């Protein structure tokens, strides 16, 4: 019910060819490609792309699929020429950017989390603990659980890093978190945890979208 | 009976349900003795959906329509089908069904 | 014969919210499209300096049928016929009510932002009702100049020395937009390109450009001193003063240059008074 | 009899209310001692019934006319039936299905 | 007479009225001269029904000409009969019947 | 012996809104439709255009039979049989009454947007209070220069002389469209492609394109260079002038290519006085 | 020998309202119909394309029994007894004198009607009579189309009474005037962009409408892969194919060109040049 000030949400709608749904390093070369300057930001972060799940691992994009962007409000003018309105690649395709929208930053007692990476973090109890040492580390109070499929199994995500010609194997879970109250659930939202901020991964979004995941 | 029409058919009560739901919005919109327009609100919805010049037009104006729809249960049942239908299909047929959506609404309220 | 009256002019920097576009949600989003270079520019509407020049009108004691309470926000007209021949209103801008129409000698097109907007944002809390509640909303400004593009038919108007009261107050623009300028944006002219021709064609529509994508400072266009250089405007019908003077005088061969005989002013009231001086003349005022 | 025959009958009705909507509209546009259209907007209406072409062109002006006719209760009680004979059928029989439907609107008035 | 006969003449006499509007139509275009012509005008409606040959083509020329009539007293008091006569008939038979109309027709004095 | 004079017409960069669709709701449609590579593009009437034209030939004082009153915004005709002899209007553009018919000698394409339509829509209220019809509004306006294409059959007009007017109107268009008053678009050229021969044959027309989808720039299509190179169009009688002078220039291996060749005028005036005396040259006048 | 010239010419891209229907309301409409995947193209009649070269004929100076006005816009026969051997367009194009030498004649001349590549979607523009008075002639419309137009021609040249005017009907193929048509609002010049010309002695063609479209809605042209299928399969001897126009260029660019049997037919970008190859072996085998 607290709206965080300081941060907000950059929204480009997004359209072009249907997409890989670990896109990750080539949304994230792509973007850096077009704007120099997202290369050396720190506090930012790029949300996982809407759309319905096609064949393959591949990903389509509709017309309520957007880019959006996590970034301090005062950091905006650094990164919208080379975005508002401009085109990017990936792979042989070309995809536009119109005019961005700002959506505040909502607190909430449930949040989500698609993918948290921790370097070295594998298992499931150590994962946890780590996410709790995280907690310590910016001050947040919560419980953690974790995203489970059908069988009810701890979720886990592989992010694919194409970094010159050999490819790269980065893991991690998803995690829920509840139990924040608004104003620890905005810093928490802000800084999100564990790394690859930029990455496609280790944001925080409300439980519905945790639920939504659960379905499929 | 050839799903295809079955899809026509709740793509067309979908659109009512929306229409029902941003014609609602209206109403809350408007205030004081000042009487509400319905037929107003057909004509009104009748031109912007004719304002529209292909592709991009009219597909992210009927995405943002059915969106502020809001608490469509047919939607809710029916998103995958109908997203896939939306994406499929010349945009000028969307249009003619819209538009016999609208001529045949009323009857809800 | 006929004589028109055209010109760009370039406004002061700073901060600028003008003419914002539909309110929805709790932004309030400035109005921005494609320019040059197809990157987003902010706008503000023409009608708004079209009212600001009639707000100005009015203000300086000359006679028009449109008037602004100031107070009760409501435009109230002194008479219901429109005569342009006694109103200055009706004469410059015309009226229609649907002679019962009027073109109006002056036309104008949307004033353009000279960088392209950064997408700088700024946080304000509203006042509300719910026990004393701040909600946190947005607010767009963009620290550029604005130019736009205005032109003058003298020989349209019902009376000849119309046209001067018409430059004061481009000159002295009021303050444009009102209660949607957040904040007090002059918008009177720094810079000015103006041209007093017989002809329709006109080259000066925006003479302006950037250096840098961020900077306080205004360079004219390359193609506005090709087309100056290669003699297609003619010298003795331009008229540069401003800012831009300073800069230009300071370019190497401006000596030997076509733009040095053209009528340049570093101070913008000696270049106005000089206009007014010429247009009298040949107006036979 | 045959339901083929009640759809037919009835899309003739909803027609003829559709063009009882329009020429209302275009009695309340017409103002002052201008005597308005009876019969030349018939006319009007037969030349842009004529001006057709494809399947595309036709169903986008008939449901476009449908929707500007307004209320009309015969399609609100039939909206499957109505909705799947105009989106089936040639488009050339309900051309010609309209223009039955234009040469006995007029006992209305 | 049976309803059969009933309808047969109401159509030859639907027939015969919308001929006199089509004439009435020629005759206010062609005022200039010593007098239009009539016979050459009912060799041109001849010709032209002549010229159809299939039932879809028939029917469209009908329902048009039908149109171009004008108010045509005897469908407006019998839509639904009328309607469906044309519409079920094979078109050889309205074909016959309306060049039994064309020859029955008396020029207004 | 039948001489022609073709040429392709590129206007400046601004905001326009010149043309409209039918006029009914919230939107003034502007007039688009397809164009090349599929995408959407806004138009200009060629009689809008022809109407510009003729208000130029009104303006001048030379002697036409339709006049526009601008008072009345009414058309009045001095003579109700048309004398393509005596008049200009009459003798350029022709006639039709329902001899009674003329051809014309100006025969013109619809002017179409060298970029494409995106968006650019714009807010239209009227002031506070009195929400009535002349409440909330929105107008449509695209920020691209107009390209159109236009061919002059000189041996049928009544008076050769007459076509000299004919390239001045050109040269200096009067107002086109509508919305000058909020947005002012001058239709002069800044770019020309003239071609003054003696075939039925042309190969100018709509010879510019795009070098940015949402840029100002304009650069003559590789389809026209081509033309030019390979031996069609023939460089004596090709004249371009205008902006396009400098890109031209600027090509490499210019010097060796068969466009230098032709007449090129950075100037346009100079282009337009050396073109109508190799006009009158061949006309007898 | 019996030699034919068939051809197909494609011509530039515009706004075309060329050849238009029955008046019918308001709204003038282009004469339209189905012609390729079910699609509705806009044609223009080959009468347009006759009367066109007719003009040609008559304004080059040359002899042609009708005269048009130009002034009046009537129709005059210099001659009320048709002559083929003297004049050129009762040679070319035929008559048939049948109100009651030949009265009849076949002309040397086949021409079918004009397709627009593209098709016609929608395109109505708006025309009004302006002013602020209002009346029936006040609003009307007027269908355009962007796009090119193909047609296909083909001469019997033996059939001439004089074998050498061939050569002014191939110029005026090539400047041909304007066709009949709105030319005050949509100028659309009918010279051609693209050719492809068999001058060959036997009746079969295999030419007809050898131009397709790419991306339904772009001005790019293309030769029909049937067109190319054809002449790599060994029908249509590459000697006897004259290629010219702006298609040259695309046709170079294909891959494996040189090694394609395409490569030895008469390909000119430079249509000029073409003209003048293809009326030197005409010439060389009419013995003119």
């Amino acid at each position: 019910l607290i709206q965080s000030e300081e941060y907000v949400d950059l929204t480009f709608k997004l359209r072009g060819a249907p997409i890989p749904l670990d896109n990750g390093y080539l949304t994230y070369a792509a973007l850096s490609r077009i704007c120099p300057p997202l290369h050396e930001l720190k506090s930012i972060g790029i949300h996982p792309i809407a759309g319905i799940p096609t064949r393959n691992n591949l990903l389509e994009l509709t017309a309520q699929s957007r880019l959006k962007i996590r970034i301090y409000h005062q950091q905006i003018p650094l990164i919208y020429p080379y975005l508002a309105g401009q085109a990017f690649h990936i792979g042989q395709n070309f995809y536009q950017l119109d005019i961005p929208d700002y959506k505040p930053l909502i607190s909430s007692e449930s949040v989500y989390s698609r993918l948290v990476i921790i370097k070295g973090f594998q298992d499931s109890t150590n994962f946890i603990e780590a996410v709790q040492r995280q907690m310590d580390n910016l001050g947040i109070q919560g419980k953690i659980e974790l995203l489970t499929r059908q069988d009810g199994t701890p979720q886990r995500r592989q992010l694919t890093i194409n970094k010159e010609g050999k490819q790269f194997k980065v893991r991690g879970f998803g995690v829920k978190i509840s139990e924040l109250n608004p104003e620890d659930s905005l810093t928490l939202q802000e800084q999100g945890i564990g790394g690859k901020r930029k990455m496609m991964c280790g944001i925080f979004v409300p439980a519905t979208r945790s639920k939504e995941e659960e379905e499929t | 009976n050839s799903e295809e029409d079955k899809q026509y058919l709740i793509f067309i009560k979908v659109f009512q349900q929306a229409m029902k739901g941003n014609f609602a919005k209206i109403y809350a919109k408007t205030e004081e003795g000042k009487d509400p327009p319905i037929k107003k609100k057909v004509e009104r919805l009748r031109a912007e959906l004719n304002y529209c010049y292909d592709e991009l037009s009219f597909k992210e104006y009927l995405s943002d329509f059915l969106v502020r729809g809001g608490l469509n249960k047919y939607f809710n049942e029916h998103q995958e089908e109908i997203a896939l239908l939306i994406k499929k299909s010349p945009w000028q047929e969307i249009r003619i069904w819209s538009l016999l959506a609208i001529a045949s609404y009323k009857p809800k309220d | 014969p006929n004589y028109y009256l055209y010109g760009t002019v370039l406004t002061r920097y700073g901060l600028a919210s003008l003419n914002h576009d539909i309110r929805r949600g709790n932004k309030t989003i400035l109005q921005k499209g494609y320019w040059n270079n197809g990157k987003i520019h902010s706008f503000v509407g023409s009608s708004a300096i079209r009212w600001a020049l009639r707000f100005y009108l009015q203000k300086q004691g000359y006679l028009v049928n449109r008037v602004w309470d100031e107070e009760e926000h409501i435009n109230r007209l002194t008479s219901e016929d429109f005569d342009p021949e006694k109103f200055y209103d009706d004469d410059i801008f015309g009226f229609a009510l649907l002679p019962n129409q009027r073109m109006g000698a002056l036309g104008m097109n949307m004033a353009v932002s000279l960088t392209p907007y950064d997408g700088a944002v700024k946080l304000g809390a509203k006042s509300g009702r719910e026990k004393d509640s701040t909600s946190l909303h947005f607010t767009e400004y963009h620290a550029t100049r604005y130019q736009y593009y205005f032109g003058i038919d003298a020989t349209h108007l019902k009376d000849f020395s119309r046209i001067l009261p018409m430059i004061d107050g481009i000159m002295n623009l009021p303050k444009v937009g009102g209660s949607s300028n957040i904040f007090n944006y002059p918008f009177c002219p720094d810079s000015l390109v103006f041209q007093w021709t017989n002809h329709f064609a006109s080259y000066i529509s925006y003479c302006f450009e950037y250096c840098d994508p961020k900077s306080k400072e205004a360079k004219l266009s390359q193609e506005f001193i090709d087309e100056v250089e290669c003699g297609q405007i003619d010298p003795s019908k331009l008229w540069i003063g401003g800012t831009i003077v300073k800069d230009l005088q300071q370019l190497d061969n401006f000596e030997s240059s076509p733009l040095n005989k053209a009528h340049i002013y570093r101070n913008r009231n000696e270049m106005i008074e000089a206009l007014k001086t010429v247009i009298k003349r040949d107006l036979g005022l």
